[PDB]
């Protein structure tokens, strides 16, 4: 998954 | 988890020459969206770590282009030009890319001129005698280099046990260093004598700075 | 000005709970995540939660570490974070930051923290002695005066002047760890022409026993 609020 | 390792441990730099702190990641961290998730932050001593720079390259809110990220693969380095007396602390590197990882940090210590220590003695208080021991204490102030000698003697004979040595990080205004030589002895074992003395020896003189007090 | 601050931190045996709280401002605190690193020296910083948007229906994660232990929630109506730890090791021992999790792809803004210690051993509020210009000759930066701050545990133990009014010159050196107690100097530089007019004291807090020893140094 993602792990930070950018990538999300 | 993804490891990050940072060299050097510590890093000596003089004032307005450059410093390169480098990241080495443990597998590649560019994200499936293209982009890479490597930051650089700096946490000076007792206060809250800040960002500096984001994505690589990207300086964050208030920080000068004196700070710059690159990167090749898994290599990472983060260059401080001009460094600055408040450039002081220990940056480390992280990365969310994968799973939230941190770099160990490095320390950047500032190489400034030699600074001969200042000398202060301080009997034991009376108010710590009821705990059983007594603390004879030998405080030297802003010096430069760090590493720095003290040699106690009590009724004119050395005396090495007992001594606790620590030292204060570095000022961010002078880049100089403190330190506090403790000697606790027993109560009844410091009542047992008269003649307290310390001496610092330090790189810029060859001749100790002699302190000393009788009860 | 965002701003962060966390709090709850203290001595806690091994197999307690203790919950952090960590308050933010400066920013709407319902449109970023939160997360929670703690540094020890022994595993330097690592990552331990992470708590997302309502949109998320507040979904968390953990690290592999905590799993089962450690709960982290939020509450926006107060701009807040949790940190619920439950089972505590020693190994859990460290300084915990509440961080935001920034638009930008990293965790921007921190607060200075808050210490945990997990440990066997009992906490002790530290004892405080002045240390006070040994009569002397004047030859050395007007004066020096200082406080020894020993037999404290856990750490650590700030340590502020005239409640930190009096900042230039202040010197304290770290703490060092021997028979099972903590201990440290604090000492500060003034002219010594305001002293003793001017009065001078030194704030020793200690987080762990809640408390804040307040002493005046006088020149007997």
């Amino acid at each position: 998954m993602d792990w930070n609020m950018h990538a999300a | 988890d993804v490891v990050l390792t940072q060299t050097p441990l510590s890093l000596p730099v003089r004032l307005g020459d450059q410093a390169s702190i480098s990241c080495r990641s443990s597998q590649s961290l560019l994200h499936s969206d293209g982009n890479t998730y490597l930051h650089w932050y700096l946490q000076k001593p007792g206060q809250s770590p800040k960002l500096l720079i984001y994505k690589v390259s990207n300086r964050f809110s208030g920080v000068p282009d004196r700070f710059s990220g690159s990167g090749s693969g898994t290599d990472f380095t983060l260059k401080i030009s001009r460094v600055e007396a408040e450039d002081l602390g220990v940056y480390f590197c992280s990365q969310t890319t994968h799973v939230p990882t941190f770099g160990g940090g490095t320390k950047l210590e500032i190489k400034r001129a030699d600074a001969a220590p200042t000398v202060s003695i301080f009997p034991p208080s009376s108010e710590q005698l009821t705990s059983g021991g007594a603390s004879v204490v030998c405080f030297l102030n802003n010096f430069y280099p760090k590493d720095i000698n003290v040699k106690w003697k009590i009724d004119g004979s050395e005396r090495q046990n007992g001594v606790l040595n620590s030292w204060t990080d570095q000022d961010s205004k002078d880049s100089t260093y403190s330190m506090s030589s403790t000697l606790t002895l027993t109560k009844d074992e410091y009542e047992r004598h008269n003649s307290y003395t310390c001496e610092a020896t330090h790189k810029t003189s060859t001749s100790p700075i002699v302190k000393s007090f009788n009860r | 000005e965002v701003k962060v601050e966390e709090s709850g931190g203290g001595l806690v045996q091994p197999g307690g709970s203790m919950k952090l709280s960590c308050v933010a401002s400066g920013f709407t605190f319902s449109n970023y995540w939160m997360e929670w690193v703690r540094q020890s020296p022994e595993k330097g910083l690592e990552w331990v939660a992470e708590i997302r948007l309502k949109s998320n229906n507040y979904a968390t994660h953990y690290a592999e570490s905590v799993k089962g232990r450690f709960t982290i929630s939020r509450d926006d109506s107060k701009s807040s974070v949790y940190l619920q730890m439950n089972n505590l090791r020693a190994e859990d021992t460290g300084i915990y930051y509440c961080t935001r999790g920034g638009a930008v792809g990293a965790m921007d803004y921190w607060g200075q923290g808050t210490s945990v210690t997990v440990s066997s051993a009992t906490t002790t509020a530290p004892s405080v002695y002045p240390l006070v210009p040994g009569c002397s000759d004047t030859s050395g930066s007007s004066v020096t005066l200082g406080c020894l701050v020993k037999g404290y545990f856990p750490e650590p133990v700030t340590v502020k002047w005239n409640y930190g009014a009096l900042s230039s010159g202040v010197r304290t050196v770290s703490s060092v760890l021997q028979s099972g107690f903590y201990s440290l100097s604090s000492l500060v530089t003034v002219p010594s022409s305001t002293w003793p007019s001017q009065t001078v004291i030194c704030n020793v807090a200690h987080p762990a026993s809640k408390v804040d020893l307040i002493k005046e140094i006088s020149g007997p």
